């Protein structure tokens, strides 16, 4: 499906996980920020490409990036 | 009067006043100095 | 069970669970009695698919339309009737 | 025109038959699963 | 607690449908169940023959009364040939649809479960050879229906109000 | 210490930042070993998302 | 003067050969 | 954490039917099943359009998309304070536990979770597409 | 219990919040970080629901805003009456209404615009007005400019009164929520006291003022020596010599011998031959009857004296097997949501305005209105556009209610829930009917185009070809033409001269009305109208029904009512919000109303409007080419758009040159809208970044950061400019054409 990437600029605010409508992102332990956590995308095959996770990231430029592509059945959001 | 003067100093009110004054000036100038294509000098 | 209670999910009956029903699919086998002629006369189409039926259709459409367009008379088709009045002639004397 | 029947032949083909064959072949091709 | 005519599809509220008088009235359901398309036990060839006969027979009329030669003496022949050509084109449509949709040697994927849950046999119309037989029967029946309509209308000249 | 002093005016060297070649005020610097972007910078003007603060490493901030 | 039917059929044959070569080039571009 | 199994004896909510529901996709490709526990009979809004009463106890609802499952679950969590979990069901009878992969919701950080897709550099430090010409890989994949 | 409930001094009258622009909302009260804030300040000013969740405060704001609108309308009407009093030739038009063009606007001699002061007649120069105010004042019995002056002064007084009422009911004595929720009392008062009493009062005016003055005017009496209305009221012998039944003097009213009032309470129908308008006796009887009907109907609902109807009990009692609880929960919807009421009232007002447009040309209610073709066309087009806009607004506010005010808990198995539950079937069938109508109307037009271009006129759809006669409309006209004979025996004439009978009213040398014939062209154009209306309804109803959720975005209610999209995922979610559905329904309403007004204009200029000679030969403005030219799209392009636009483009150097100027300017505004409609937002944001660099190089960059318009704002600007340009182009074209040919 689409490709979702997380960068070291993340601050572990979890706001991208809460905005995801298909449960693609999750928070994992990390040691590069004060929050001691970082976002991750273990199940991007369920990603639809809404980039709501991108709109919720507060860093200057996005620590979470969605690149789109493939456009499989789950990606197109088809119920038929 | 502080609040009234502040409101009158807002962008739209001041724009209305300034542009109305400019339009009146131009209209009166054209009343007394109309239909000129060349600046006489 | 699908209908024992208000449950509508059952792995043992997935067709019922997913709604894969046939609403009007009557399976009564006794419809016609005399149908030997229809089986006999239809051999070019049945069990042919891409080989015979498609080629026959292409040939019998191409030849049919070619014959119709080549053998049509003037009255039926106006393009083959041809002009009948004098040329109308164009402006500036150009013809 | 040397052959007046030749337009009446060719125009129907390239107009109806050639599109029919072309679109049938392309529909069969783009619907293959392989 | 009232009568509540309208019901969900087979009692399942989570299937995308409804039970309406238009859908499953005893008369409407009986009518739809006995249409040749829904007679699954009957061979596809005969169902196709019936469908093509009906469709060519009904198609002859519009071409005859609306065609470009409707004011000429070949009006009937022109309309009948137009109906036959439409039947042939639709035969090519059916053939290519069967080629694209069905592969030889595969089982039918048509619903094999009734509303009650009898779990009948799957309809063979949704198969490569089933669809091929259906297409052949439809071609034969369409040509036959066009011929019959032309014969009744013009060769025999039965009295009809509009023609 | 790690980076600039608290309250100091720093200029951003991040090319992808909305505030490249812009001045901000340092709010806090974290001394935890492992933090990659510990310097917190407040800016007078917001970015497109509406955020007026960010985190930078000391190597992409210069003193005025 | 006007072209003859022999010329017409020569042109048709030449076009048919060019079509064969075109189909060949298309098959060569395909793979 | 041992994933729970999908029970087939869980009653469904009181719903009167809708045109927004399972379609041919549910029977040829896949569908989803959400389960939650409720303390009382209350009215909620179906994600497909409409209203229903949830049972005073276990519930079992079939959906066509994962996004609808998340929408209903989010409403349940932030409105009725109800824990939920859903599964992906295939036509062959395969059931896959989906949302709490480890039993903890993704918003809360949990140990034992692996970092997938995490890049150890800034977003602006990506390689240029020109350097990766004729190589079947992307700049963000490095 | 229905009682008066207010709060004393809820809001202090102070200018403190005037200095704070975005005080009404928490987000905008901080300040302008970006330029978007300014636009937001103007986009959330009247969204009172977004300001707070308190329904009482929202109701108070709505009441006071309505008072402000009433004051504005009073100012506007007072201005019209003032301009009739001073800058008008109303009295000259009274002396000769058939040869003097109405005019009530005079330009100043500044930049050569004085050419716009055309020779309208009566020793006057000014802009020729088409609002119909002259005919309305003629009907009201106004004969002097002093009466217009006193009306204007009263209008200013009433505007000040409404302004004070708004101030008083917001800042001094603000009604509580219980007061607003008394819907039964409100309906009783607005039916008996507003509509019924207003109709009764206007009937009184007509009986005592309009009828005598207008019948003296019809007799040829110079308006100067026509006695004043108070002389008719006081000297009742002067009124009785015009209508003898006044000598009876209210005895027939109370003895129930009402037939003795047949002198001035008639049921004639048709048109007055002298003026071409409706008989004012018929109008007076009409207004009296509807006043009685409304006063009776306003005694239906139970306020606090028992005897009446509870609308909640009426609604809850109406349910059936095909529905669930039926009309259960709708009382709470309509007594707790302002947006639902606004949707219903907007839809009804738009449909009512369309009815007004259709009924005011078939029965011209004012003297010398039918023969004033410019006024007729302007009134029809104006009220058509107003109605269309109101209907689209009703759709918008229905969507807003569905998004924000809808509560699933209190709406279970009722009508709204069940409509939401089979929206797929509704939209499927509406889409099918839209496609079918589009094909079998516009494809018929294209068929006609092709056969006309192929030299096969016998294969077309026309009267000399395959005919599609509107037999049902023709039968309805036939039935209405014979109504006085058998079905309404107490009628002299039919409802309108448009039904039939061979009667032609020709005031002066023009034609007022005549039997309108319907043929293949009318069949085609009505089916085009049906197609456009169904497509607009499709767009709007699909927006309303899918506002909360859909198979694409199941949580669209959380996104809101006015949002751009949900992202490029699921293939792209552009314009999924109900606001965008309204945005497209505006375009489709534009097309529908445009085709409707074009059909009206061509049909009237072709078959109805014209001049009659002394012998009796009736010639038409266009020449009756609608029956054979409207069947072809080329016919519309040539015989209507090209032929009838010859006057707007040749109007330069004359008093109609302003119409040509605005014709071209409206074209410009439409083309300008095209880029807000076609372009995006990232492109303009990057261009703005480059411009901001240019400004920063010179230390002139503003602290309020320039931003491109939002996506929703881009769409709003595009649609606003598009509609303005199109509607103004048509306005200029019609006005120039109909002033030239009339
Ligand atoms: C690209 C060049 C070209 C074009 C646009 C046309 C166009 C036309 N031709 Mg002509 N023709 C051409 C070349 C061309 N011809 C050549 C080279 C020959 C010599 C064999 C002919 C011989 C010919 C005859 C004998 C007749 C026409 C006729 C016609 C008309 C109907 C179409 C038809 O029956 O085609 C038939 C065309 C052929 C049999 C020639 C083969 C096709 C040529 C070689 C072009 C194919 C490749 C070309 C690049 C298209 C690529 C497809 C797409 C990617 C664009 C139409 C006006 C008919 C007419 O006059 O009706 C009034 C007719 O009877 N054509
Ligand atoms: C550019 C190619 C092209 C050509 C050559 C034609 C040719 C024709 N069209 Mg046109 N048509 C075209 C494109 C074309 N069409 C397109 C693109 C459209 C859609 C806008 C139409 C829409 C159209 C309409 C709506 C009508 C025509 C009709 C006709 C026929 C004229 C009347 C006639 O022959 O007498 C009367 C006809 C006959 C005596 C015989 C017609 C029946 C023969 C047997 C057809 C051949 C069938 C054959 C088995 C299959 C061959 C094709 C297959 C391989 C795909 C003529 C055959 C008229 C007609 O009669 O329709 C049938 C008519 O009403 N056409
Ligand atoms: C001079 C008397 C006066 C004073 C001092 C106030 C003071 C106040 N009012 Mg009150 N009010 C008054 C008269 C007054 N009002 C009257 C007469 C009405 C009846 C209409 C109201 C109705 C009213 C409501 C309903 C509300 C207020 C509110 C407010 C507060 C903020 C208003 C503000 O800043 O917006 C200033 C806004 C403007 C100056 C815009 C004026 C727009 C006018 C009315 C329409 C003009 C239309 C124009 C002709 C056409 C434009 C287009 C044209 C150019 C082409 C403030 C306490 C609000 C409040 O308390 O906030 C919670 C609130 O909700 N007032
Ligand atoms: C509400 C509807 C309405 C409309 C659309 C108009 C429109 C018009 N009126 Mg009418 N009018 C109305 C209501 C209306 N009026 C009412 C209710 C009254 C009764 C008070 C009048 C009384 C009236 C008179 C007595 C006259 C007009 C005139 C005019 C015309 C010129 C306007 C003018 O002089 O402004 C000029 C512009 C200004 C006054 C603005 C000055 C302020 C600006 C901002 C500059 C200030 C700069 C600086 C601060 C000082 C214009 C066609 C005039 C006309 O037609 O003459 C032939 C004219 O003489 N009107
Ligand atoms: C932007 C809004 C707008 C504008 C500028 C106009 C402008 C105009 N209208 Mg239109 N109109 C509108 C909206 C608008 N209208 C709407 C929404 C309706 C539907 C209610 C109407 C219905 C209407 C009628 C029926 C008439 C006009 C007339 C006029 C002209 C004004 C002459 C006058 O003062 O007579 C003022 C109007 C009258 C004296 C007669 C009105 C009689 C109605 C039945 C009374 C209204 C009842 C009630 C208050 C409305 C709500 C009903 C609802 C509760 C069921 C002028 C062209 C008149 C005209 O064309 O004169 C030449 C005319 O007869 N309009
Ligand atoms: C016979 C009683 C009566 C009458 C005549 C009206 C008349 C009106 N009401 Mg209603 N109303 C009534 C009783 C009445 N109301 C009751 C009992 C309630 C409480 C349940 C309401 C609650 C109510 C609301 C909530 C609203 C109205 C609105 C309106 C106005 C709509 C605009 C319009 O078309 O008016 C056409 C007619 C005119 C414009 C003429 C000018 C108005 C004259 C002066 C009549 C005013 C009558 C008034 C009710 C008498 C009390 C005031 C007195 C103390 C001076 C209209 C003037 C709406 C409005 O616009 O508010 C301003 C609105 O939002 N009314
Ligand atoms: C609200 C509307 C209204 C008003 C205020 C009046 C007011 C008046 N009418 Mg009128 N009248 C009206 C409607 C109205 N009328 C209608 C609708 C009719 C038709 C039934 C009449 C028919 C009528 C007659 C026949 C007479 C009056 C008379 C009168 C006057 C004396 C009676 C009275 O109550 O005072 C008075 C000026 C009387 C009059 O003019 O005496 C001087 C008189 O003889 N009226
Ligand atoms: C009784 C009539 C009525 C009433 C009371 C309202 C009231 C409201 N509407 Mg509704 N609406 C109506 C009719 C009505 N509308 C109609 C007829 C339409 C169809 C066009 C709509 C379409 C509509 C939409 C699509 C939306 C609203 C919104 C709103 C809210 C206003 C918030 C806002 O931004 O406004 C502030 C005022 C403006 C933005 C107006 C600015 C000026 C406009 C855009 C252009 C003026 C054109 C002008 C005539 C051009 C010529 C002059 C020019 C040369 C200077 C408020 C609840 C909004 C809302 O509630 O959002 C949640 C919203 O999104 N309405
Ligand atoms: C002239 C320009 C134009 C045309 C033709 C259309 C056509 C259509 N629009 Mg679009 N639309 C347009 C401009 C146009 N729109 C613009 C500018 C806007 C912006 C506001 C929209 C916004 C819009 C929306 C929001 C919606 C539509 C809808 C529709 C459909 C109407 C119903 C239908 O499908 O059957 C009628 C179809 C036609 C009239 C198309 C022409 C068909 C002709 C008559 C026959 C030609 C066929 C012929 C045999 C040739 C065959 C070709 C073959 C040889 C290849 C149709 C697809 C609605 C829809 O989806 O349908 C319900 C819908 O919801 N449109
Ligand atoms: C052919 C369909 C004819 C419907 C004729 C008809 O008007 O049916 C009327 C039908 C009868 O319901 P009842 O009127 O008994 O329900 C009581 C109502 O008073 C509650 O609103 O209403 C419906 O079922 C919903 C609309 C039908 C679906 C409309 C599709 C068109």
């Amino acid at each position: 499906a689409h490709s979702v990437k997380i960068y070291d600029t993340c601050i572990g605010c979890t706001q991208c996980v809460r905005a995801c409508p298909t449960d693609v992102l999750e928070m994992v332990p990390w040691d590069g920020c004060k929050a001691s956590q970082i976002a991750s995308a273990p199940r991007t095959e369920d990603c639809v490409g809404c980039k709501r996770c991108e709109s919720a990231c507060p860093t200057d430029f996005l620590s979470v990036r969605v690149y789109l592509g493939a456009e499989t059945t789950r990606s197109m959001g088809l119920a038929y | 009067m502080q609040d009234v003067k502040t409101y009158l100093s807002t962008a739209p009110v001041l724009a209305t006043l300034w542009f109305g004054f400019l339009a009146g000036l131009l209209i009166e100038i054209n009343r007394f100095f109309p239909d000129a294509l060349v600046l006489p000098l | 069970k699908y209908g024992e209670k208000s449950v509508y999910f059952d792995l043992g009956e997935i067709d019922n669970t997913t709604g894969n029903w046939d609403l009007y699919g009557n399976d009564d086998p006794n419809r016609y009695n005399g149908f030997q002629n229809k089986f006999f006369e239809t051999f070019a189409g049945a069990f042919t698919k891409r080989g015979l039926l498609l080629k026959f259709l292409v040939l019998g459409g191409a030849t049919t339309i070619g014959y119709l367009g080549s053998t049509s008379s003037g009255d039926l088709l106006a393009i083959k009737n041809g002009p009948k009045q004098a040329p109308i002639m164009g402006p500036r004397g150009r013809k | 025109m040397t052959a007046s029947y030749l337009p009446s032949i060719f125009v129907p083909l390239i107009g109806l038959v050639f599109p029919a064959i072309t679109m049938a072949s392309l529909f069969i091709y783009i619907e293959q699963d392989e | 607690e009232k009568y509540q005519v309208i019901e969900p599809l087979n009692g399942d509220p989570f299937i995308g449908g409804f039970e309406t008088p238009v859908t499953s009235s005893p008369l409407i359901a009986w009518y739809l169940s006995n249409l040749p398309a829904y007679r699954t036990a009957v061979a596809p060839l005969l169902r196709g023959v019936e469908i093509g006969l009906a469709h060519g027979y009904l198609l002859v009329g519009p071409f005859v009364l609306a065609g470009p030669l409707r004011n000429s003496a070949v009006r009937g022949e022109a309309g009948s040939l137009a109906a036959a050509g439409l039947v042939t084109i639709l035969t090519m449509c059916l053939t290519i649809y069967g080629i694209a949709s069905f592969k030889e040697g595969e089982a039918s994927k048509a619903p094999s479960l009734t509303l009650t849950g009898r779990q009948k046999e799957a309809d063979k119309l949704q198969t490569a050879e089933g669809w091929a037989s259906f297409t052949g029967g439809w071609f034969f029946g369409g040509l036959s229906g066009v011929a019959w309509a032309y014969f009744l209308l013009y060769v025999i000249n039965l009295p009809y109000p509009v023609k | 210490v790690i980076g600039p002093k608290r309250g100091s005016i720093v200029k951003v060297l991040r090319r992808e930042s909305y505030w490249f070649n812009d001045t901000g005020k340092v709010v806090a610097v974290d001394q935890a070993p492992g933090v990659r972007y510990p310097v917190v910078v407040r800016f007078d003007k917001v970015n497109y998302a509406g955020v007026s603060t960010n985190n930078y490493s000391p190597d992409e901030l210069e003193q005025s | 003067t006007s072209i003859s039917d022999s010329q017409i059929i020569v042109a048709l044959v030449s076009a048919f050969i060019t079509g064969i070569l075109a189909l060949r080039l298309g098959k060569s571009l395909y793979q | 954490f041992t994933p729970p199994t999908l029970n087939a004896d869980t009653p469904a909510p009181i719903f009167g039917g809708s045109t927004g529901g399972l379609l041919r996709k549910a029977q040829v490709e896949e569908f989803y099943v959400i389960t939650w526990e409720s303390p009382k009979e209350q009215i909620f809004e179906m994600p497909t359009g409409g209203a229903a009463i949830m049972r005073s106890g276990p519930n079992l609802l079939k959906l066509a998309r994962k996004e609808q499952c998340l929408a209903l679950g989010a409403r349940l969590r932030t409105k009725f304070k109800i824990q939920y979990q859903f599964y992906r069901v295939f036509p062959n009878g395969e059931v896959q536990y989906l949302h709490p992969k480890d039993g903890v919701y993704p918003e809360k950080v949990n140990a034992g979770r692996t970092a997938v897709g995490v890049n150890n550099r800034s977003i602006g430090q990506n390689a240029n597409p020109a350097e990766l010409k004729f190589a079947h890989k992307q700049a963000y994949d490095l | 219990e229905v009682k008066i409930m207010v709060e004393k001094d809820p809001v202090k009258t102070s200018f403190e919040k005037w200095a704070k622009p975005g005080h009404f909302s928490r987000t905008l009260a901080k300040g302008p970080n970006t330029t978007t804030w300014i636009w937001n300040l103007h986009a959330d000013a009247h969204d009172f629901d977004s300001h707070t969740n308190d329904l009482e405060e929202i109701s108070r704001k709505v009441f006071s805003a309505h008072f402000g609108q009433l004051a504005v309308i009073f100012i506007w009407l007072s201005g019209m009456y003032f301009h009739g009093a001073r800058f008008s030739n109303y009295e000259a038009w009274l002396s000769d209404p058939t040869h003097i063009k109405p005019s009530a606007q005079v330009v100043w001699p500044i930049v050569g615009q004085k050419i716009l002061n055309g020779d309208v007649g009566g020793g006057f120069q000014g802009i020729q007005i088409t609002s119909g105010f002259f005919q309305l004042w003629r009907a009201s019995g106004i004969t002097s400019e002093l009466q217009l002056y006193t009306t204007a002064i009263g209008g200013l007084i009433f505007a000040a009164l409404m302004l004070f009422a708004g101030w008083f009911h917001y800042h001094k004595a603000a009604p509580k929520l219980a007061w607003f929720q008394n819907v039964e009392s409100m309906l009783n008062h607005h039916l008996a006291g507003l509509l019924g009493l207003g109709s009764l009062a206007w009937a009184g005016h007509q009986v005592h003022v309009s009828l005598p003055i207008n019948r003296l005017l019809d007799a040829g009496v110079d308006p100067k020596e026509i006695p004043l209305p108070h002389e008719f009221i006081l000297n009742r012998d002067l009124l009785a010599q015009l209508y003898p039944s006044f000598s009876k003097g209210l005895t027939p009213f109370f003895t129930l011998n009402w037939s003795e009032y047949s002198d001035f309470l008639t049921f004639r129908g048709g048109l007055n031959p002298v003026t071409g308008g409706l008989w004012l006796t018929d109008t007076a009887h009409h207004h009296l009857a509807i006043a009685v009907l409304f006063l009776v109907a306003g005694h239906m609902y139970r306020t606090n004296f028992g005897i009446g109807h509870s609308m909640k009990e009426i609604l809850e009692a109406h349910k059936g097997p095909f529905t669930g609880e039926g009309h259960k929960g709708l009382y709470e919807i309509l007594t707790t949501s302002w947006h639902a009421q606004l949707a219903i009232n907007l839809a009804m007002l738009g449909s009512l305005t369309i009815i007004v447009a259709h009924h005011m040309y078939a029965m011209p209610p004012y003297p010398y209105l039918a023969t004033d073709y410019a006024t007729q066309l302007s009134l029809f087009t104006h009220h058509m556009w107003i109605g269309g806009f109101l209907v689209v607004g009703a759709a918008a506010h229905a969507a807003i209610f569905m998004v924000r005010d809808y509560d699933p808990t209190t709406q279970y198995n009722n009508l709204l829930d069940r409509v939401l539950r089979h929206r797929d079937a509704i939209i499927s069938h509406l889409n099918w009917v839209c496609i079918f109508l589009g094909f079998h109307s516009f494809g018929l037009y294209i068929h006609n185009d092709t056969m006309s271009a192929l030299g096969r006129p016998q294969d077309m759809f026309s009267d000399t070809a395959i005919q599609l006669q509107p037999v049902f409309a023709q039968w309805i006209q036939n039935t209405h033409a014979l109504a006085p004979s058998l079905t309404a025996p107490n009628a002299t004439a039919s409802t309108s001269l448009t039904w039939g009978g061979g009667d032609l009213v020709a005031v002066g040398g023009k034609v007022a009305l005549l039997p309108i014939p319907l043929g293949t062209a009318d069949f085609l154009v009505h089916h085009i109208h049906a197609f456009t209306i169904h497509v607009t309804v499709l767009i709007l109803l699909k927006g309303v029904l899918f506002a909360r959720s859909s198979r694409l975005i199941p949580d669209k209610a959380n996104l809101g009512f006015r949002f751009p999209c949900d992202g490029p995922g699921r293939g792209g979610t552009c314009q999924v919000s109900a606001w965008d559905h309204v945005f497209l329904g505006l375009f489709w309403m534009y097309n529908a109303i445009s085709v409707v007004i074009f059909h009206f204009s061509w049909k009237m200029q072709s078959d109805v409007w014209g001049s009659i000679s002394d012998q009796g030969v009736v010639t038409h403005i266009t020449g009756g080419n609608f029956a054979q030219s409207s069947i072809t799209i080329n016919g519309w392009l040539r015989d209507f758009l090209w032929a009838q636009a010859s006057q707007v483009i040749q109007s330069y150097g004359s008093s109609l040159s302003a119409y040509g100027l605005l014709f071209l300017g409206a074209h410009f505004v439409w083309a300008f809208s095209l880029m807000f409609l076609f372009s995006g937002r990232g492109y303009w944001q990057e261009l703005i970044e480059s411009i901001v660099w240019a400004h920063n190089k010179l230390k002139v960059a503003p602290a309020i950061q320039p931003r491109a318009l939002s996506i929703v704002q881009g769409r709003a600007v595009g649609v606003a400019h598009y509609l303005l340009g199109g509607i103004a182009t048509t306005w200029a074209f019609f006005l120039a054409r109909i002033i030239s040919v009339g």
